[PDB]
RNA sequence: GGAGGAAGGUAUUUAAGGUAUGUUUAGUGAGGGGGGUGAAGUCGUAACAAGGUAGCCGUACUGGAAAGUGCGGCUGGAUC
RNA sequence: AAAUAACGAAGAGUUUGAUCCUGGCUUAGAACUAACGCUGGCAGUGCGUCUUAAGCAUGCAAGUCAAACGGGAUGUAGCAAUACAUUCAGUGGCGAACGGGUGAGUAACGCGUGGAUGAUCUACCUAUGAGAUGGGGAUAACUAUUAGAAAUAGUAGCUAAUACCGAAUAAGGUCAGUUAAUUUGUUAAUUGAUGAAAGGAAGCCUUUAAAGCUUCGCUUGUAGAUGAGUCUGCGUCUUAUUAGCUAGUUGGUAGGGUAAAUGCCUACCAAGGCAAUGAUAAGUAACCGGCCUGAGAGGGUGAACGGUCACACUGGAACUGAGAUACGGUCCAGACUCCUACGGGAGGCAGCAGCUAAGAAUCUUCCGCAAUGGGCGAAAGCCUGACGGAGCGACACUGCGUGAAUGAAGAAGGUCGAAAGAUUGUAAAAUUCUUUUAUAAAUGAGGAAUAAGCUUUGUAGGAAAUGACAAAGUGAUGACGUUAAUUUAUGAAUAAGCCCCGGCUAAUUACGUGCCAGCAGCCGCGGUAAUACGUAAGGGGCGAGCGUUGUUCGGGAUUAUUGGGCGUAAAGGGUGAGUAGGCGGAUAUAUAAGUCUAUGCAUAAAAUACCACAGCUCAACUGUGGACCUAUGUUGGAAACUAU
């Protein structure tokens, strides 16, 4: 993750919505809308079908900031299954650990959780966890390490994220115990929508 | 005596001695197309009481080797050319 | 041949597991399996032994020879199994 | 190569063993070329001694697995059956 | 004295080697033959219009060359 | 409206002034035992001479039994013997036919799968019926001696054994007759002929021997299990510009030989046998479970792993042995290498490492037998380059990090501009936070089971201990290893590149070059204003990788069974009569080869492949279950259709 050179200003300029949900990006869409680059103001040619695919494809992807190529392994153990396979992608994407912690708002952003969840602060199921790929089952819990540091370190990150976010309704979050409970798999319902998951699908039907 | 297989047969020559050579037809699939092919196969037999002669359908089974090529003995006459 | 009851290993480097398997004395030591008769896992915590008790007998009787980690593996069976 | 003890007794061994093996043999063929001379000429009485003497010598070889206990009954078959003719 | 036991001799079979004749296949060979690219060089103007002798097919003969002509066949032939 | 099932199929460029169709080429994807170029942090798992089956320095890879036997040497007791213990070689037992490597040869019962073996063998293992009574002769070792440089062969004398060879009786042996079954050489009974043998350690006590007894063994016999030989139905490459081939060739009668059938071999008797339904020949190739690809059908392929086969320098041959036509055994011929005292000898890394040569191209002359497996032994124990691990290579696969959060109408520079300003850009800077990794320390599971020995209980046995078995407890032992994982200590500290930007194909402007220099997979760009060349600024893709090349599939419905055509695009034979073959009116009955069904019942080893559930911090990886196909055999049915 040498995610410095990849300023995420330009690509949420690029596809012109906030895939991160920061209000230093919901600034920068207000300041400068248009594309990066010289040429950002110059008129743009109509982009082909394969550029849709690509957009959406890199949508999904930085916003889980997921390698392409886990992405790829994401989809074939998604297709694998029955159902709505966009369903079953953005279920397995989403239930990430670091998107876990994401969503429960111990973390500011998905990245802050990545190194979270990386610098073996989190605890899963009674044991300690450190890495951010672990993908998550029905019924299983978060704690925090024994550490006071990284103790009040949580809490001043959920005291801030509170107000901004909300907090989904397939996690039990315990701010007291500083314990996350996931109950069940999310439906797509109940999932943030900020790409189209079946252009994605389609997108990696070609990839065959 | 069990499942020594059988095979049942057209005699093509009898100029042997104490032999005959039955032509027997397997059907057999085709991998691809599935339509079935004849196959004729030519295979000795042993023939101890001259019984058969050439046109008539007889059957025969498997035994020990008698001869090089000689690894069937005649069991029954089925159809005998008049 | 000498008719062996032995363990046959598979797994990765650092974490085998055995079967307990009937196969011949100078057959290699993941060759042929003449028949299976259960699995040996030590390096888990729980449900370490499984094997097929009346098989085993059988082939006892028969006439296989018992290494000594499978012998103990029935001696082990047979008191988790009576606990 | 580096010359094994197991090898180089096992060759000593080989030889002893072959010496013995092909005596015996000897005996056989030679034993059973006098029984069936006699046989052709027609001494019934002691081609019976004789047989009685070849059968004793052929299974005492089986016995000592010179020979195949096969190889001695086969003899002794054929070699009766001529006797019986 | 069997034991012809065991060496030795003899004989059959046989590897390697030698001889002879055909046979498969890969390089090379004076010279010769056509093919392709480079030539936009030389000679002629055969085909595409009725291409200026309508074209083409099979066969035969002939000519620096494209080709010409005889016989039969075809329209996939203007014009009337 | 609906129900159910299906869980899966993308295009584009290019013939023309332009168009449609036909048609080839090219292209976006997934892969490989890969190589090369730029760059390069770590961990886990897997992989790592694809070519010269070319030649090989060196070390190791198969030994074990002293409780089978006679001796030598040594220490102790001993005066000497003899004992106790250690050690050496010899005789002998078992193993060496396993494990390991390679794919040269082999279009073949070799391989896959189902069977046949009344034509078969089978040491060690398990159960079990009977037994084990008495003699004799040599021989190494040893002591000398002959030939010899050594290798080594001989010679003379002495000695034992579980070594060797007779003898007495035999229990389910073999052979032959007879009878009884069974109907290839099978079984049972009778007669006749005829076949054996080994004892060593320990305890016991009549002093003891004796006598019986424990364990390991020996002779004979059967049964089971296992493996192997042989035969067979079916499947098993290309070229018909390979058309005739075979003369032990085809079959018969005897015989040779084999555990066993057969021209397997030999002597005679016939001329037969195979072949356009592809014989024979040439070329290529180990085969299979599988791997890659694909919606599927198929196509390509046979790395690793597992099974079978073949080979171990080239070409033969036999011996020992239950088992070999024997990788590190023997004999012979040939080439090569090496040592000679010139008489002659020694050697075969396609074992584990490693060297040279070859090649685009591939590793350490490492640790350990702790675990698993194997050999020998009563056991302790020994051996095991199998195997457990480590090191090396971004070679593939999988995961992680190189920071995270605030942060300006917005720093300097760079670039584009009319010199308003844009863009790089919240990017940096700065502040705050964190320590996976980095370093140090501490803690630290699990792979491990116990073995011998010891304690105790119970059973068989018996006059009884020693011992055997069943059970309980005690009982040394980790190469990996500074293990996995865990807890503190310091701090943004240790860490990104590569390709592309005309269309295909996501991504444009500015300079320099001027049909030169060069790019290119296709169409094609460059002749004075190049989004295509070269360099900068931006933008896109992927990321410790990124591109290129080689090879396979896909897109290709471009060999079309699923699923294409033949008037003019490539494609109807000049025409007919007919052989083989394919196909064919109506209807009745029977057979059940095809077909269908009970997705009966089995067989299709394991792994892999599919679906769940688990264990490595997750994943890869690993393990336990559950199945989907369709392939053969078999059982009982249905009968319309094809077939009889």
């Amino acid at each position: 993750m040498n995610r410095k050179q990849i300023a995420k200003g330009k690509l949420v300029r690029r596809f012109g919505i906030n895939i991160f949900e920061q209000p230093k990006y919901d600034k920068i869409l207000k300041k400068k809308p248009h594309p990066p680059g010289m040429h950002g103001k110059a008129r743009k040619a109509k982009i082909t079908e394969y550029g849709k695919q690509l957009i959406e494809k890199q949508k999904i992807k930085f916003t889980y900031g997921v390698s392409e190529r886990q992405l790829t392994n994401t989809f074939k153990e998604a297709k694998k299954h029955h159902g709505v396979t966009g369903d079953n992608l953005l279920s397995i994407l989403e239930r990430r650990i670091d998107n876990v912690v994401y969503r429960a708002g111990f973390a500011i952003s998905r990245a802050h959780a990545r190194q979270i969840v990386s610098h073996g602060i989190i605890i899963l199921n009674g044991r300690r966890v450190t890495i951010p790929s672990i993908i998550l089952r029905a019924n299983d819990q978060i704690q925090i390490k024994e550490k006071d540091s990284l103790k009040k370190l949580i809490r001043s990150n959920i005291e801030k994220t509170s107000s901004l976010r909300n907090l989904p309704t397939w996690i039990e979050v315990n701010a007291d115990d500083l314990n996350i409970k996931v109950k069940h798999a999310p439906s797509r319902d109940e999932i943030p929508t900020l790409a189209n998951e079946q252009m994605v699908v389609e997108y990696y039907s070609k990839r065959a | 005596r069990e499942n020594k297989k059988e095979l049942i047969g057209k005699v093509v020559s009898d100029k042997m001695s104490k032999t005959i050579v039955v032509e027997i037809v397997q059907r057999k699939m085709h991998p691809i197309y599935h339509k079935y092919l004849k196959v004729s196969k030519k295979v000795k037999a042993h023939d101890e009481k001259e019984v058969s002669k050439v046109g008539d359908k007889v059957k025969i089974i498997e035994v020990r080797p008698i001869s090089k090529d000689k690894r069937w003995s005649l069991v029954e006459v089925l159809e005998k050319l008049k | 041949m000498s008719v062996k009851i032995r363990l046959k290993r598979m797994g990765a480097k650092k974490r085998p597991y055995y079967r307990v398997v009937v196969m011949n004395s100078t057959s290699p030591r993941d060759g042929r399996a003449i028949e299976e008769l259960g699995y040996y896992h030590p390096v888990e915590k729980q449900n370490q032994i499984k094997i097929k008790e009346d098989r085993m007998k059988d082939w006892i009787s028969k006439g296989a020879i018992l290494s000594d980690t499978v012998k103990m593996l029935l001696n082990k069976n047979n008191l988790n199994a009576k606990s | 190569m580096r010359k094994n003890a197991s090898a180089l007794k096992r060759s000593r061994q080989n030889l002893k063993r072959k010496i013995r093996n092909v005596s015996v043999k000897s005996e056989l063929k030679t034993i059973e070329k006098r029984c069936i001379n006699m046989i052709k000429a027609g001494k019934k009485d002691e081609a019976i001694e004789f047989f009685k003497f070849v059968a004793k010598k052929l299974d005492t070889a089986a016995r000592k697995r010179i020979i195949h206990k096969n190889k001695a009954a086969r003899k002794k078959s054929r070699l009766n059956v001529l006797l019986l003719k």
